[PDB]
């Protein structure tokens, strides 16, 4: 019923494209993690950490000079407002002894690096790619996690071996904690794809290619309950929350043409990237505080366009 | 060849189950096991004459199953035309195959002559007891030792669940000729699933028939010709038993080797095309 939603728009430019990009709030500064997924003659890994200073992306610092060639890799950043820890580990063929490397900064430019060695990682026969994560407090400390999903099981022998979450305790220095998630909708022969765990308000949430709202069970064993967001060709692609109720966008087709956003089944406004020959893919419900939000997708080559949200409750 | 395999193993049991009436013949199994060597030589090497280009055809399955690590139909034509070359190779070494198995008719029945009796109203059962028990009954405990019915529930679930990955993942991936090759492998394991399935019904029916018939054979007598009727009859129980289980182990090895094969195929596609 009684909600006032102040929505608004902004514009970014970038000279070269970056396909998969990461977005967050650090000290209320709009940041970015670029993609150069080109391993060819004239391009290598070139991951530029970009702040949009009022018009367009400004690379605060690069990342390729520290980790020389290791690896593909998979990027994981934890958003503390004073510090962000970045690790890089490559794609899966034999080795579990996996020397990776660790990053530290308090700004976007001046980086401290850290040689680590995650040898015999327990994500063998687990599947992960890059995503943004947050702290998450269980009773002792806030915690950082790395959650490898089982894509396929022949038999539903146990609902504990689905998502395997190695957790840290010391910003990501040592990962001496493994966390179990229970998934109760485990339909066999349906190989679940590309898990995206986001964090909302010291709670757990997994999302993949369905949505599962997720909760604590034990110190290490957790659970996810089921929840619908599916309608006629209306997949779920990203969701944040304000006041712990969801904000929903859609992938209406297979082209990711123009995403569809509703006012929580009360009203509706429309994403309009034409008033070209492109889409609304990569949409990022960037979370600010209890009452404000942002939205940035990827339409075409080097053009990002912000959709800014102001939202509190009058009654 | 399956009725030849029944035929060879059948006359092996007419052979031995004939020649163990005479308890002084405990060393003739060197000669007849040496003829099992002979039929492994002649039978197995004649059926490896086809494994020149059939071992090359196993290498052609290698030509198929990785580009790295339309022509489905078009070289499927070459595959089935060279399968007319398969049953053609069986068809023109067929001279040799019939020579081998009917030579097992020869040495087999000439070992059936070697049984005798002191009197025909009642004879020894040192034979079927000593050879069934000391050569067969533990294999009877092998196939009795396995719940291959709940394992048919397993392999049934393998085709069910593999049709679920085929359903949702063909429903998603589709794109290149990978789906056509995967479907060829899947239907192959379904035909083999039929083989395994009915020969498990040979286990459930026929193994119970070994249980029923096994009381009328050893530790007893007959008027001699009825005892001989149970040498031939129980030799048929042994023929379908052993033939069915050796089929079960060739298709068991090829089966679960293919289970790791298509298992890493379902753990092989997202690693390449990188979904999202």
């Amino acid at each position: 019923r009684h909600v006032f939603i102040r929505t608004e728009l902004s514009f970014i430019k970038n000279n070269v494209p970056c396909i998969r990009d990461m977005f967050f709030i650090y000290k209320r500064e709009l940041y970015n993690i670029c993609l150069d997924d080109l391993k060819g003659e004239e391009d290598e890994t070139h991951i530029y950490v970009q702040k949009k200073v009022k018009d367009s992306w400004i690379t605060l610092n690069d990342l390729f000079k520290e980790t020389d060639l290791t690896g593909r890799p998979h990027i994981f950043a934890y958003v503390d407002v004073e510090e962000i820890i970045i690790l890089l580990c490559e794609d899966e063929n034999r080795k579990k002894d996996m020397t990776c490397h660790r990053f530290y900064s308090n700004d976007g430019k001046e980086y401290n690096n850290a040689e680590i060695t995650i040898s015999d990682y327990i994500l063998k026969d687990k599947l992960l790619s890059s995503y943004v994560s947050l702290p998450l407090k269980i009773e002792n400390r806030e915690y950082f996690l790395i959650c490898g999903v089982s894509p396929y099981k022949f038999k539903d022998d146990n609902k504990k071996d689905d998502i395997l979450c190695m957790a840290s305790h010391d910003k990501g220095e040592t990962w001496g904690t493994k966390i179990v998630i229970k998934y109760d909708n485990y339909k066999l022969g349906v190989q679940y794809f590309f898990l995206r765990p986001y964090i909302s308000k010291n709670d757990l949430s997994f999302h993949f290619y369905n949505f599962i709202e997720c909760t604590h069970e034990k110190d290490l064993e957790f659970v996810c309950s089921n929840r619908d967001f599916l309608k006629d060709n209306k997949v779920l692609q990203d969701v944040s929350t304000l006041n712990d109720e969801y904000i929903v966008s859609y992938g209406n087709d297979n082209n990711f043409a123009e995403c569809y956003i509703f006012f929580n089944n009360e009203n509706s406004i429309l994403i309009k990237p034409e008033k070209t020959t492109a889409g609304c893919y990569g949409g990022t419900f960037v979370k600010i505080d209890e009452n404000r939000a942002l939205f940035i997708y990827s339409s075409s080559q080097g053009i990002y366009n912000i959709h800014t949200i102001y939202y509190a409750n009058y009654e | 060849i399956i009725p030849h395999y029944t035929f060879l193993d059948y006359y092996k049991h007419l052979s031995y189950n004939s020649i163990y009436h005479k308890s002084s013949t405990y060393g003739k199994c060197i000669a007849v096991d040496a003829f099992i060597k002979k039929i492994n030589e002649t039978y197995d090497k004649v059926k490896s004459k086809c494994n020149d280009i059939k071992n090359d055809l196993i290498a052609t399955i290698k030509k198929l199953e990785h580009p790295y690590d339309r022509t489905f139909k078009k070289m499927m034509d070459e595959y089935n035309t060279k399968k007319k070359k398969l049953i053609k190779c069986i068809k023109n070494h067929e001279n040799d195959f019939n020579k081998i198995c009917m030579d097992m008719k020869n040495y087999g029945t000439n070992l059936f002559e070697q049984l005798s009796c002191y009197n025909n109203n009642f004879c020894n059962t040192n034979g079927i007891r000593y050879h069934y028990d000391e050569y067969i009954h533990k294999l009877i405990l092998s196939v009795k030792s396995k719940n291959l019915n709940k394992d048919l529930s397993d392999m049934t679930n393998i085709l069910q669940q593999s049709e679920l990955l085929l359903t949702n993942l063909n429903k998603k991936m589709g794109s290149y000729i990978y789906i056509d090759t995967i479907k060829f492998i899947h239907k192959e394991m379904k035909h083999i699933f039929n083989r395994i399935e009915y020969h498990t019904k040979i286990i459930n029916d026929k193994t119970k028939i070994i249980q029923d018939k096994i009381k009328l054979n050893i530790w007893r007598t007959f008027q001699k010709d009825e005892l001989l009727k149970r040498i031939l009859d129980m030799s048929n129980e042994y023929s379908l038993f052993i033939t069915s289980d050796h089929l079960r182990q060739m298709l068991y090895n090829t089966f679960y080797s293919k289970e790791k094969h298509l298992n890493n195929i379902f753990h092989h596609l997202i690693y390449v095309l990188q979904m999202k």
